[PDB]
């Protein structure tokens, strides 16, 4: 069934599973019309598919051109992550699909479930987490390709860096996890963290600063802070 | 006009003739069933008065031979059987009638009800749904699943509705996902009516065959038989005009029927809101929608 605070160990283990999160496949500016209504346009998108153990991002950049002369584009998008995702499952060798994906958002449960029918033996689950993964635009080197892209495109990231060399799989998911809440609730200040020390820098082959285990302590505290404060900020408490 | 002579009334029951039914006390002279309109299938069932577990009954059809009910103290049931002597059946009968120990059928005949439940039942199509090929008449009771059913334990006690399934490929055409999830015209109309029903008459006694077994022996996947057909219609944009037509008669005639005090269970409130409020056909089952607001307003 679906997937909560109660079985955090099997995001873990050694069977094979993907989230796959839809929030920003389809991603619109809203603006006046010279008459004065309202309009959209269509801004590149991307599906965030991830697998939590290995920290292999799947990134399917969406190319705006696959909106052209559609309906009910929100319904689309669905059904375009549920399409993709189906077509990178069938592109990998057996021996490396999926033996579950995790849907961050349950209105993909239909789509993805009727795109993947050959696919009888791989569970499609929702999950109760409220994952942050719709600030993955807030990574910098990931919101610069989707928007450069011209094309459709898939591109092959590691979201954590090299930090499984030493670390567990479960702290490396708890830092992203951490981070992008973060940067979703107040994206400058988890920004400003990030990058207040001119001194770490971010490898060209890397999307996060090249932190010591000391300073990812500093860091990680200073995310909780961050997104404690803007609790209260915004509760009032 | 044909007769289902009963040989006794061993044990106390409620006995259905399709839509009619008559309480008969514990070896009360009862001997069955007189003026059974031809021309129609029929039902006939019962409930036991010591135990209200197991509905259980028969259908048939009086031109397919002569019928009549035996109880049997070791089975524990009445059971249909036929009768192949025709003279000793007539004489039979005929002894019943001159000492008036049966039931008539009850039909006012103002009334089309039974007719227009059973429009596109037939009688060798029950008994393919119904596998039991020695009888001429088929027995169906409460806790028989579904082919279908036993997917998800006993095969030669089935039902074996036509499996109907959204998310299969059966019903999803590959590069089409979207478009046949979401309107559903190509697995109606060609998957199921072109290729494995062949017309709408037999699908729609299918449908009504479903329904009967659901309000008779509340027949649990009966009912979600009923309702998969329904939906699969109204879930399609692209539908002939006369089956349409048709369909809003024949629910209009089914929620009609059913009794008042039935509808919470055998009524699915996400089908029946579906489709008179969110589906292709939300405006096409006029008769259907009106009866179902000032019949069973709760529901919607
Ligand atoms: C926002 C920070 O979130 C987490 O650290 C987190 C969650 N949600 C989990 C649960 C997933 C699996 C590992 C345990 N850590």
């Amino acid at each position: 069934g679906a997937m909560n605070s109660s079985n955090y160990a099997e995001l873990f283990n050694n069977d094979i599973k993907l989230f796959v999160d839809d929030t920003n496949v389809y991603r619109v500016t809203v603006h006046k019309t010279f008459e004065g209504n309202v309009a959209t346009k269509a801004i590149n998108g991307c599906i965030f598919t991830l697998n939590p153990k290995t920290g292999h991002l799947f990134l399917k950049i969406i190319h705006t051109s696959v909106w052209a002369g559609q309906k009910r584009l929100s319904q689309l998008a669905k059904w375009k992550t549920a399409e993709e995702v189906s077509a990178l499952v069938r592109s990998l060798p057996k021996e490396e699909q999926p033996k579950q994906i995790i849907v961050t958002r349950k209105a993909m449960l239909d789509p993805l479930e009727v795109h993947m029918l050959d696919f009888p033996n791989i569970a499609i689950r929702p999950t109760e987490l409220r994952l942050p993964f719709s600030a993955a635009m807030s990574i910098d080197k990931l919101s610069d390709v989707v928007m450069k892209a011209t094309e459709p495109q898939m591109v092959l990231f590691n979201i954590y860096d090299d930090w499984l060399d030493r670390i567990s799989s479960y702290t490396a998911f708890s830092r992203l996890t951490l981070l992008l809440r973060a940067l979703k609730t107040n994206e400058e200040s988890a920004k400003m963290i990030l990058l207040s020390d001119p001194t770490i820098t971010i490898k060209s082959y890397h999307l996060w600063p090249s932190f010591t285990d000391e300073q990812w302590i500093t860091i990680e505290s200073q995310m909780r802070d961050l997104i404690l404060t803007e609790y209260g900020r915004k509760y009032n408490v | 006009m044909n007769t289902v002579p009963f040989t006794s009334a061993p044990i106390e029951v409620t006995i259905g003739i399709d839509q009619y039914s008559f309480n008969v006390k514990e070896n009360q002279p009862f001997h069955g069933i007189k003026d059974i309109p031809i021309g129609h299938v029929h039902v006939i069932h019962f409930q036991h008065a010591d135990n209200s577990s197991m509905r259980y009954g028969y259908w048939f059809d009086c031109r397919m031979g002569n019928f009549y009910i035996q109880y049997d103290p070791k089975d524990g049931l009445y059971k249909m059987m036929e009768e192949r002597d025709g003279a000793k059946f007539e004489n039979i009968v005929h002894n019943f009638k001159e000492r008036q120990m049966m039931v008539s059928y009850p039909k006012i005949d103002e009334d089309d009800t039974w007719y227009n439940l059973t429009e596109f039942v037939q009688m060798d199509k029950i008994r393919k749904i119904v596998r039991k090929d020695e009888n001429q008449f088929s027995y169906v009771d409460s806790s028989m699943t579904t082919v279908q059913e036993n997917e998800l334990s006993d095969p030669a006690h089935s039902l074996n509705y036509t499996v109907i399934n959204f998310k299969s490929r059966e019903a999803i055409r590959p590069g089409h996902e979207m478009e046949d999830f979401l309107d559903k015209s190509y697995y109606l109309n060609t998957v199921m009516l072109q290729g494995i029903f062949k017309n709408s008459s037999n699908y729609f006694g299918e449908l009504q065959f479903a329904f009967l077994n659901a309000m008779f022996f509340g027949n649990y996947g009966s009912s979600l038989q009923w309702h998969a057909m329904i939906e699969l219609i109204c879930s399609s944009a692209t539908v002939p005009k006369h089956m349409l037509d048709k369909l809003d008669e024949i629910l209009y005639y089914q929620i009609k029927t059913l009794p008042e005090q039935y509808s919470d269970i055998l009524l699915n409130e996400r089908v029946w809101n579906i489709c008179l409020y969110s589906s292709f056909q939300k405006n096409s089952l006029h008769n259907t929608e009106k009866i179902m607001e000032n019949k069973y307003p709760e529901l919607l």
